[PDB]
DNA sequence: GCTACGGCTATACGG
DNA sequence: GATTCGTATC
């Protein structure tokens, strides 16, 4: 059939929750016609893309989408010629005229919306030609940027688009969200389930549901019946089990070098991410009680280093065995 | 022909060193359907490729394991394409940083479950994954992308998101052992003690393809005959590292450092990676006993320092020379 | 629809529409609806502007439905619609230009029995800025000459085979009945002129004023400096004229009426360069003493 | 049809006296024109200071009724290389008058992003038809442009727009809107825009958006606070006042609180705290370089994507050991 | 009342400015290219601006063509400026090699090219490329010399987006010429070097000798040792000398004399980098005044590993451990700076101060090398090609894939041992 | 019938 | 610019 992120994908504005204040706005610039350029930015899998669909379908309708609306991301070219050409020339374009049905069962505002998707991938170059684009060509073309980090969009770009955050979907945010998918699909789950999902992807929702659907896969295959457990997300997320970081921590507290370079090659060779050790080393050390104020900010520090070097796309057994040994030697 | 085809697995059932893992690919294979996007994350040998395979299969059944090479061409870039029943596959090996395109075009002639294979997705540059964290979601429809890496640290953010992570341990070295000795029973070559068979797993480090290749070589030069005592054939690239790493420990001078530069430079020729090769060199210099633990804490932290500037930079031959004469400073 | 005409003849239409080949070859042109017909103006770097106009009686079916508008105004491409007009025919292929007001595609069915072609060409918003801008100013005419379309068109061909980098426009006229008219090259070659007959089947008429339009006077020469560039935008158009009339003031814009339903009318209006050198012009005059 | 319009294309000024905040160089560019001579100019500054809105007034007050056949614009959005300003700038230039109205202006709209060889190339074409033809030149980054192309261009540098402009621009559109903004509001509003009229007239369009009833209700700080998700200055002060005296468990704590209850992003926090931390004492010079580096490295690491939780430990581990050094 | 480098200009082959050795050697090559054998059919003459590389072919012939030609004396330049009428201009030079071929016996005449052909053009470049290699392979039993004079200059800073490479930064004969014709056994490169000292001395006092009545008229004869010397000491061009002299005994006054700066070489500015600049003891002018005269050769990759490769000559090795380390580290940086103009500044401020504190007297240091990077990469190329073929019979045998990496890790090493190991069996 | 011309085309150059 | 070899000359 479908996968169940692209099952339960919000159709209307009013399925995207937690975002309440952009699609608040939208929803109220819907009535009016006054849309601004708006510049949609946030974590990944926050509901920008679903946000910005839902919108287009509600303020044109199906018929009027495909006349009205142009789609550019990074899937296609976006350089400095496709911004120059197809841009400008969709821009200039005067506005379709809406059927009857259109304008009784539709908004249609006299704008058009086009929607780069991902412009944080747009070079700087191409980033140029659109300060003009946007601006004259306001009263009938509207633009929505939507990219991850805002930082790759110049500093024109983000002063003509409307700041449009999209927050972090956390275990109070889509919780709601996650249990409505869970009813529905007759997902059966234990107490405090679903938290887990939301905590281990954090910041996003995509991850949950799909965290969720493969659980669910999982205990049907199984047959069992009973609901599904804790460990068995945890698992399945590649979560390191609580064992093997204690034994990790009694590795680092043993300073000899031999014995923890010993135990990181086993580590590795369980197949195991050093992203998720590491969180779940900052977990642990940060919130332990018995280490002192000094101890704490250098083993910060030295977590962000190993998390901005592990970023980079590094060696994974290299950072993290320097990353035991600096712990060890503290 | 050799040993590892001979002994390759063709089935889910067949594969017999992960148990969990087989499991959970039979609960993935019994709606196939509602298949979601898989990334296997796992050090190399363990057997992903194969797992894939095997899934695939059980998904799409006999006749996966088929091979119909073909040639196509890009804009000239005319990478090589391995099709198979529902089943391509995609190297990024073979297109560096000028993957995006062809892995654009590839993805949009396959889309026309369709299950495209991409290996080794740590090669993939930030472009090639840019362009497919939109493909995957649009057509997410009439493809299924199945992509294997050791290591998903490189991996953007989103890509991890949209698919699915599935671990895939090493094998341990009970089971290796276990399987070297099918290998020798379907084979006879006349093991003088089953012991040979776990030194093969431990000097193997948990690759079930060097242990079978290693084993394999054995034989040969013992005349499809094992001995207690036969020698241990490692790979030349890791003798030649030895012999740096001593070359390093003993001689601490600048005509040195052109030596073990002559040697860095022959191991890239050799086509192999900077990342592993800095890897290797750091992990053999922390085998020596003569070094002391302070010593080695600053060989570790070199080694992830320059291997950070490796990965943040172009050419490899500066982070290494680095490297080695930050290590020998800090010997002397 | 709101307008809606029909023509049989699409050779007239489509050599119409190619005079304005020269221009911009891909981009946009502005075209007026009105009860009249339908014009065609366009204009290149705000120093040149050409209008055609086609009068209602070139069609058969013209109906201008709208009513909430004087003139329909609206902008589409140029190379799309010479090419669908440039159909030719083997059986008359009657078009049927329709646009359905704003927000329409300017649609052009053609209908040959056996086919049914139909094009649509979707409409951008406006050149958005004020067109009237190159009108000449009909009260200090420094001269006014009419010339046959071949000579013109056959002197334009010459000076566009010899390069023709700048160009000069000479205009004077004497008390003894002799007229001269010639254009100056500054080409490759240096200055070259090409005087056009003072008979009055090639230049019918000549009167060089004296920025009133009313006193002719005579001994004043009228000197033009025009960019051949934009001198050579016309070139094909006299080329299927019969008349062409040329108009230029004092305020150093040039205009040519082209002439060929009471025909095509082409209006095109021109900037005059602001001749940096003084030395060009006595130069000019210099030469045209011989 | 200029209700259907974004606040930020619908309140352009249409003449130099609604430009507000670069007094200065309005009335240095009235003297010029009434004067009669205009000597070429270019405009420099931060985005949204309004060096379009007055160069294009400036146009219509000089060429009325004809800012259409005088002024030719050039912007990023076009090509703008050798053969274009060899040919279209060359012959705009080099044409009369079209009723001898005076000069022929010509804005360069952002003119930075052009290639050397053209900003070059137009040196020429600005001095051999400066008799009748004045260049502007609007430009966000000075370092793009050659330097013989600055000596041969009266700069004038648009200042971010002062508290009293933005000021009076708002109280312009609460009238025009019909719209009630409280004093804090208005303050946060001047905070937020950081001299950028474009900031203030989004966030006030959707301030107006985010009102269930944009006529009887006032816009009050916490709207203009939600509506963009910013930081309030309490929250920062909050967790300022945690990271520097609470353990290392509480500021935590009060940081994950921070964050979820409201959703504000690490960035903005980060520079908020900084902002804070500008007005410090700080006696010794090495808390200073602690701090500006390291909450430097976390927002560097922070723009290229990570774990959130972890950056935020390393915000209050960096703080905690850079205030260290106090004693 | 014309230029001094005409009218006073060389007459017989002693005037000509050049050393013996380098007028020897080009003789004999002429004399080895004009016998009927043709071991050698064309000459590539290379060197600097203005190092008499023009100067000497006219002479040559003149005592030369003559001697050998037929009976029934100058030299037969390419004019880069004829625009035919019915010829596109690559044709041109098509035409210009295809109708200099016809002069064998009774029409004996020097083929010379110094102007070449516009190559930063990529197509004409080739067509030019392939025109010289037929030139070589040509089956014509007799062929005319012919001398290509590529005067190689550091190519400036340029608007062109990418345009491949090497024609964009100089225009030396190795970007002009292909590696087919450098290594053809019957191109004889003869590189030039700048004029002497001795010799720039020598022609200058004959030019002032010629012309004395002026110079003590203007009160300079009895400053004409020094002016002498310091254009003789300055450049080594002896057009631009000439120029330079004249220009100052023209003049009446107390104008600073002034000549054209010479472009530091790769191997010239490495060694600069690495061991100093004895005319200025200040690191910061010499770094600065490097960087401005030219960056062409600053910011390309190659210098850095020059650097790399090079800064082991130093006391022929034998510097501290420590400051080859901080050396190298400082390199990596730089690497690690997605090359910005500061990265190079600093990679070689760092070097250059490193090897100031280190600088000892009587200390002998060893030669320098290009690096060895284009034979790591054809070696890498190699072992691409035969991965390549190894996973190509691997999969025409038996349905089994391997990875890239596995195959140069694995696979690679152990294929022979295994596969020819059991072909001795068979 | 041949012409002088409209359209086609091979193409050196363009950016 | 540094090294090694090589003539040529005062
Ligand atoms: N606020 C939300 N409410 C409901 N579902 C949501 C919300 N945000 C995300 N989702 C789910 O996320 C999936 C689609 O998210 P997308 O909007 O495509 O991802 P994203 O926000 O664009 O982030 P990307 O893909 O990294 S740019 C669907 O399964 C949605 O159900
Ligand atoms: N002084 C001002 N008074 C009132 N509104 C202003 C003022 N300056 C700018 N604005 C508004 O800000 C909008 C954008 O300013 P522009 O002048 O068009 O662009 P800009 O200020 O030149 O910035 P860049 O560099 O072009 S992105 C205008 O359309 C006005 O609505
Ligand atoms: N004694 C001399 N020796 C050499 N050249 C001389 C001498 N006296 C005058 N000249 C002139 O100096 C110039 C030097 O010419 P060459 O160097 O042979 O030409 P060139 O080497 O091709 O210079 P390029 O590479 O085109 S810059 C010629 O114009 C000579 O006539
Ligand atoms: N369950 C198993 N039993 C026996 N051999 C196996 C099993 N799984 C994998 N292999 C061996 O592993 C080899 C392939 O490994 P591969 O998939 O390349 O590892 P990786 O995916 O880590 O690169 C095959 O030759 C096969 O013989
Ligand atoms: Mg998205
Ligand atoms: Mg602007
Ligand atoms: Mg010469």
């Amino acid at each position: 059939q479908q996968p169940w992120v692209e099952k339960y994908r919000p159709k209307n504005l009013d399925e995207v929750t937690a975002q309440d204040h952009a699609v608040t706005v939208l929803k109220k610039t819907l009535k009016s016609a006054n849309l601004p350029h708006m510049l949609f930015y946030g974590p990944p899998g926050t509901g920008k893309t679903s946000t910005i669909l839902a919108l287009t379908k509600e303020l044109y309708g199906p018929d009027l989408m495909k006349s009205r609306i142009l789609e550019l991301n990074a899937s296609d070219e976006r350089g400095i010629s496709i911004v120059r050409e197809k841009v400008k020339n969709f821009a200039r374009l005067t506005v379709s005229k809406p059927s009857k049905h259109d304008l009784e069962n539709y908004p249609c505002p006299p704008y058009k919306i086009i929607i780069l998707d991902e412009a944080d991938s747009m070079t700087a170059d191409a980033q140029s030609a659109l300060r003009r684009t946007m601006e004259t060509y306001s009263g009938v073309t509207r633009f929505c940027l939507i990219c991850n980090y805002v930082t790759r969009i110049i500093d024109p770009l983000a002063s003509r688009c409307s700041k449009f955050r999209f927050k972090a979907l956390d275990a109070s945010n889509a919780i709601d969200r996650l249990r409505f998918i869970s009813e529905q699909e007759n997902v059966k789950c234990d107490d405090g389930v679903l938290e887990r999902i939301l905590d281990i992807s954090a910041g996003d929702l995509r991850r949950g549901i799909t965290l969720l659907q493969s659980a669910s896969k999982g205990a049907q295959y199984l047959g069992d019946g009973k609901n599904i457990t804790s460990t068995q997300v945890e698992e399945l997320a590649g979560v390191v089990p609580h064992d093997i970081l204690i034994e990790i921590v009694e590795k680092v507290k043993s300073g000899d070098f031999d014995e923890i370079k010993k135990y990181v090659n086993t580590f590795m060779k369980s197949g195991w991410s050093a992203a998720s050790v590491v969180n779940q080393l900052h977990e642990y050390y940060i919130t332990n009680d018995n280490f002192d104020t000094n101890f704490k900010n250098q083993i910060s520090w030295l977590l962000f280093t190993t998390d901005s070097r592990l970023n980079n796309g590094t060696n994974e057994h290299i950072q993290l065995l320097n990353l035991l040994v600096k712990i060890s030697q503290l | 022909s050799l040993w590892v085809d001979k002994y390759r697995p063709k089935s889910l059932n067949a594969l017999s060193h992960n148990e969990e893992l087989t499991n959970f690919l039979k609960s993935l294979s019994d709606q196939p359907r509602d298949l979601p996007h898989l990334l296997l994350y796992g050090p190399n040998g363990t057997g992903k490729k194969t797992r894939c395979m095997a899934l695939l299969e059980s998904i799409f059944g006999p006749g996966v394991y088929r091979l119909k090479i073909d040639v196509r061409q890009f804009v000239k870039l005319e990478l090589n394409v391995v099709s198979s029943p529902y089943h391509l596959e995609i190297t990024p090996s073979d297109m560096g940083n000028n993957d995006r395109i062809v892995i654009q075009e590839l993805l949009k002639e396959v889309a026309q479950y369709k299950c495209v294979i991409i290996n080794e997705a740590n090669s993939l540059t930030k472009d090639a994954q840019a362009a497919l964290r939109r493909t995957m979601e649009k057509y997410s429809k009439n493809i299924r992308l199945i992509m294997v890496c050791d290591s998903m640290s490189p991996i953007i953010a989103p890509i991890k998101s949209r698919c699915l992570l599935i671990r895939c341990p090493a094998p341990s070295d009970s089971e290796i052992s276990t399987i070297l000795s099918d290998v020798v029973t379907n084979e006879r070559i006349q093991l003088e003690t089953k012991d040979i068979l776990k030194r093969i797993a431990q000097a193997s480090n948990g690759n079930l393809r060097v242990s079978l290749l290693m084993l394999e070589s054995m034989a040969l030069n013992n005349e499809l005959a094992l001995k207690s005592s036969s020698p241990i054939i490692k790979p030349d690239w890791i003798i030649v590292i030895h012999k740096l790493t001593r070359k390093i420990v003993k001689e601490r001078s600048v005509n040195s450092l052109i030596e073990c530069r002559a040697v860095l430079y022959d191991l890239l020729a050799h086509c192999i990676p900077a990342n592993i090769i800095l890897k290797e060199l750091t992990f053999s210099l922390l085998d020596v006993e003569t070094l002391n633990t302070t010593n080695k804490s600053s060989i570790i932290e070199y080694s992830s320092v320059f291997d950070e500037r490796l990965s943040l930079g172009n050419k490899a031959i500066f982070h290494l020379e680095g490297f080695i004469a930050k290590v020998m400073c800090c010997l002397d | 629809n709101k307008f809606s005409a029909s023509t049989v003849h699409l050779e007239h239409i489509t050599t119409a529409l190619s005079c304005l080949t020269p221009f911009g070859s891909k981009d946009d042109v502005l075209i007026f609806i009105d009860a009249d017909g339908l014009s065609f103006v366009r204009e290149n770097n705000h120093v040149i502007k050409i209008q055609l106009l086609l009068s209602r009686e070139l069609f058969m079916s013209y109906s201008y439905r709208n009513e909430t508008e004087d003139h329909m105004k609206l902008c589409v491409k140029i190379n799309h619609i010479l090419d669908s007009v440039s159909v030719m025919n083997r059986d008359i292929v009657e078009c049927t230009l329709s646009y359905d007001g704003h927000g329409s595609p300017f649609v052009l069915i053609f209908e040959d029995s056996f086919i049914s072609e139909r094009v649509e060409y979707s409409t951008y918003l406006i050149k958005d800025f004020d067109t009237n801008g190159l009108e000449l100013d009909r009260e200090r005419i420094s001269f006014e000459a009419i010339i046959k379309g071949e000579a013109l068109h056959s002197a334009l061909k010459d000076l566009k085979e010899i390069g023709c980098k700048e160009c000069y426009v000479y205009a004077k006229t004497e008390a003894n009945d002799e007229n001269v008219f010639a254009l100056i090259s500054k080409s490759q070659l240096g200055f070259s002129k090409i005087k056009l007959p003072s008979n009055r089947s090639i230049l019918e008429k000549l009167q060089v004023f004296d920025g009133d339009s009313t006193t002719v006077i005579d001994g004043f020469a009228v000197i033009g400096f025009f960019d051949f560039t934009s001198f050579d935008k016309i070139r094909k158009s006299t080329k299927i004229a019969s008349k062409v009339l040329f108009r230029m003031d004092v305020h150093g814009v040039l205009s040519v009426n082209i002439l060929s339903y009471p025909g095509i009318v082409i209006e095109v209006c021109m900037l005059e360069k602001e001749s940096i050198d003084e030395a060009a012009q006595t130069e000019i005059e210099l030469l045209m003493e011989t | 049809s200029k209700e259907n319009l974004p606040w930020v294309e619908k309140y352009r000024p249409e003449t130099l006296d609604e430009v507000y905040g670069q007094n200065e160089v309005i009335t240095t560019v009235r003297k010029f024109v009434d004067e009669g001579k205009l000597p070429h100019l270019l405009f420099y500054g931060p985005p949204g200071t309004g060096k379009t809105s007055t160069i294009v007034a400036l146009a219509r007050e000089i060429y009325g009724k004809n800012y259409s056949n005088m002024v030719l614009e050039l912007n990023a959005s076009d090509d703008r290389g050798i053969d274009v300003v060899r040919n279209q700038i060359k012959d705009f230039a080099s044409t009369r008058q079209i009723f001898s109205k005076g000069f022929k202006l010509i804005i360069l709209d952002e003119a930075d992003a052009m290639t050397n060889a053209a900003q070059n190339a137009l040196r020429r074409v600005i001095e051999r038809y400066t008799k009748n033809t004045r260049f502007c030149v609007l430009a966000n980054y000075a370092h793009k442009l050659t330097p013989a192309l600055l000596s041969r261009c009266t700069r004038f540098r648009f200042q971010p727009l002062p508290q009293e402009a933005i000021e009076r621009r708002i109280a312009n559109v609460l009238v025009h809107e019909k719209l009630k903004l409280s004093p804090n509001a208005e303050k946060a509003l001047i905070e937020l825009s950081n001299g950028d009229m474009r900031r203030v007239l989004n966030v006030l369009q959707s301030c107006k958006a985010t009102l269930d009833n944009p006529d009887e209700d006032e816009i009050s700080d916490d709207v203009i606070y939600e509506c963009c998700g910013a930081p309030r200055p309490s929250d920062l002060k909050a967790v300022l006042k945690s990271i520097l005296e609470d353990d290392w468990g509480t500021a935590h704590y009060t940081l994950n609180k921070v964050r979820s209850a409201k959703g504000l992003a690490l960035i903005d926090l980060i520079e908020g705290i900084v902002k804070i931390l500008e007005d410090y004492e700080l006696q010794n010079e090495e808390t200073r370089v602690h701090l500006l580096t390291k909450l430097a490295d976390i927002e560097y690491s922070i723009s290229k994507g990570g774990n959130d939780q972890i950056q935020g430990s390393a915000v209050i581990g960096a703080i905690k050991a850079s205030f260290e050094n106090e004693t | 009342g014309e230029q001094w480098y005409e009218k006073f200009k060389p007459n017989c082959l002693e005037q000509v400015a050049i050393h013996k050795r380098k007028l020897k050697d080009v003789q004999e090559a002429l004399d080895a290219m004009f016998l009927p054998n043709a071991k050698h059919r064309i000459l590539l003459l290379s060197g600097p601006s203005g190092c008499s590389k023009s100067t000497v072919i006219k002479e040559l012939s003149k005592i030369l063509v003559p001697k050998y030609r037929q009976n029934s004396h100058k030299v037969t330049e390419f004019r880069g400026d004829c625009i035919v009428n019915d010829l596109p201009q690559m044709e041109s030079f098509s035409e210009f090699l295809k109708g200099a071929r016809y002069l064998v016996m009774s029409n004996l005449s020097l083929i010379l090219i110094e102007d070449l052909p516009n190559v930063f053009h990529i197509d004409t470049r080739r067509r030019f490329q392939q025109l010289i290699l037929q030139w070589l392979y040509s089956s014509e039993p007799l062929l005319p010399p012919l001398v290509i004079c590529i005067t190689e200059c550091e190519i400036p800073e340029n608007d062109n987006n990418y345009r491949k490479f090497g024609i964009d930064y100089t225009f030396s004969a190795e970007t002009i010429m292909n590696k087919e014709i450098l290594m053809h056994p019957r191109l004889k490169r003869i590189k030039f070097n700048p004029i002497n000292s001795t010799l720039l001395k020598k022609h200058l006092k004959f030019i002032c000798v010629q012309n004395m009545k002026m110079l003590k008229e203007k009160n300079k004869w009895n400053k004409r040792q020094e002016v002498i010397d310091y254009i003789a000491q300055e450049t080594g061009d002896i057009r631009s000398a000439i120029t330079t002299l004249q220009f100052w005994a023209t003049s009446s006054g107390s104008l600073p004399i002034s000549t054209r700066e010479s472009t530091i070489s790769y191997f010239h500015a490495i060694g600069k980098v690495i061991h100093g600049s004895h005319s200025t003891n200040n690191d910061n002018e010499m770094i600065n005044n490097l960087f401005e005269n030219s960056n062409n050769l600053l910011s390309k990759e190659d210098f850095k590993l020059g650097i790399l490769e090079n800064y082991n000559t130093f006391n022929k090795g034998e510097f501290s451990i420590s400051d080859a380390s901080s050396i190298v580290d400082c390199l990596s940086e730089c690497d690690n700076m997605n090359g910005l103009p500061e990265s190079n500044e600093y990679g070689l401020r760092e070097v250059r101060k490193t090897f100031r504190n280190i600088s000892k007297q009587g200390h002998n240091h060893g030669t320098v090398y290009f690096p060895r990077e284009w034979k790591v990469r054809k070696l890498q190329n190699s072992f691409k090609v035969q991965a390549e073929d190894w996973l190509n019979v691997s999969l025409y045998k038996y349905n089994a894939v391997h990875s890239f990496r596995n195959i140069t890790l694995e696979f690679g090493y152990y294929a022979p041992l295994i596969r020819k190991c059991q072909s001795y069996k068979k």
